[PDB]
């Protein structure tokens, strides 16, 4: 299948920071990538479709980008309500696959 | 509001069987494609199966090809998952979602436990 | 016949002609997700907050360009198509 | 990076939130002609036929796909772009 | 330049008929063609752009079609208010050119 | 309403000169491209010249290249046509239109007569 390599698998950050998560598929994809947010005990929320397009309701402080083999999910100004696990998923070909996830954890002081 | 409610998930010994049931409401269930994605305890998401509007086309991940059986009852507003010869790897939270490529409408999930 | 192509609001509720948004997905299309507007009421919401049947909710349509995997499922080739999407609703006086 | 691509209402006036249509042309773009909606009034037209400043005319925007001659003026090659067009206007209550 | 050959240069027809005018450019064009209507003593009216797209105000009884070297202007049900000269014009490259025109005349009884 | 009003057109002997004037109103004249198309007596349309928003780029048909001069006064809301060494072929109705490729906004026309 098309394997999705997510980078990093975990990361510490503080409120107001700029988080940049990268998704790199095994082969080449046009735009056929999606990003999600998952908070403990909840089903995942869809953030970005077609690698760059913001979904209904999703706040402006979210960007999606890149093509082919380099995809980027970016939170410009981190909010408390933004610490979760972020998944990337291709819809280029079956079987549809998910990335391993990236933990946007809290960096303690 | 669109509503997706899973059920069926329970503790079942390996080799055994179980039927999941996603109860759809809030939309013309008959017009949209459906899916099943799983989350194993403390693990990432894994796409499992999807089924066409009527039920003519169906697609799977190879780890469940021939073992799992996806189906729909468009009159009842129900999506199913008849799993068989259940393994350790098959212990996950089974979420059903509407559409095929980018899933926006998700259910709360159902835990299927498969152990000794 | 063929051409080379490189690659680069709470209005629905607050409206007098309110609308519902219905998600439309096809992984085989670009954009893969289009939300379509369907007018909630036949009339229009007034000052009091009820349906005035003197007026009418009308959807505002737009001919949009979409790409599609041609041959079907072929991930590298595409066909350009024109679809008629409804973006929102407006309140009009009859004619 | 590149992909092969083959090829295939008096609402503005009658509205409570009326709009003006301004033609936008570029022969170097596909569609070459887009008409854009610009809200006529700040408020909304009422039963009496005057501007009620209690309400507000808001344009309904849509992210549309457009093609463009890339290299500039090269008639055989194209680049896909996303532009934000306003299709019409609706009448909303403030927030 | 890109020369536009219009067919025929004149044609007789009656009210309710289906007129099919053809425009064939010297070389190959993608969609970069326009159609007009001209009535005596008036400036031309733009009917169809991008070979197939109906302009603002233009009635439904008008179709534009074809690609490359075969373009078609079609009036499905002819109206009295439709007897005029019809021009086709390319906007593929400079110099921009017009077809010779087609007279949609009245066939007398 | 957008309004395009031509003027200047008159009977002028061959070899002579004349300045056309298209008076624009009803739009931000400064933001849009303009054009001149001609119609010779009993003949088809012939694209003549177009000019960019500011006045940096200009394009012509070769039958008027070097003889005709297109210009704009964005402060005045005027498009011009300074024609020189006027020929028999140059006797036409000169229409000015807004935009470059597909012209929707047309003026009524101005007859330029060039004869003995």
């Amino acid at each position: 299948a098309i394997q999705l390599t997510q980078s990093p698998s975990s990361l510490s950050a503080s409120v107001g920071d700029r988080v940049t998560i990268t998704c790199r598929p095994s082969q080449g994809i046009n735009w056929e990538l999606a990003w999600y947010q998952q908070k403990p005990g909840k089903a995942p929320k869809l953030l970005i479709y077609d690698a760059s397009s913001l979904e209904q309701g999703v706040p402006s402080r979210f960007s999606g980008s890149g093509s082919g083999t380099d995809f980027t999910l970016t939170i410009s100004s981190l909010q408390p309500e933004d610490f979760a696990t972020y998944y990337c998923q291709q819809f280029n070909s079956y079987p549809l696959t998910f990335g391993g996830g990236t933990k946007v954890e809290i960096k303690w002081s | 509001e669109v509503q997706l409610v899973e059920s069926g998930g329970d503790l079942v010994q390996p080799g055994g069987s179980l039927r999941l049931s996603c109860a759809a409401s809030g939309f013309t269930f008959s017009s949209y494609w459906m899916s099943w994605v799983r989350q194993a305890p403390g693990k990432g998401l894994e796409w499992v199966a999807n089924i066409k509007q009527d039920g003519s086309e169906k697609y799977y991940v190879d780890s469940v090809k021939g073992r799992f059986t996806i189906s729909r009852d468009n009159a009842k507003n129900s999506l199913y998952l008849q799993m068989n010869s259940l393994r350790a790897e098959d212990t996950a939270v089974y979420y059903c979602a509407r559409d095929r490529g980018s899933l926006y409408y998700w259910g709360q999930g159902t835990l299927v436990t498969v152990s000794s | 016949r063929t051409v080379m192509v490189n690659l680069n609001s709470d209005y629905y509720n607050r409206s007098t002609s309110p609308w519902n948004l219905h998600r439309n997905e096809d992984p085989e299309r670009y954009p893969s997700v289009i939300w379509e507007a369907k007018c909630r009421h036949l009339g229009c919401i007034n000052a009091d907050g009820n349906v005035d049947y003197h007026m009418n909710s009308v959807p505002i349509q737009q001919e949009i360009l979409v790409l599609r995997r041609e041959p079907p499922h072929c991930p590298n080739s595409f066909r350009l198509e024109k679809i008629l999407v409804s973006v929102g609703c407006t309140c009009v006086t009859p004619i």
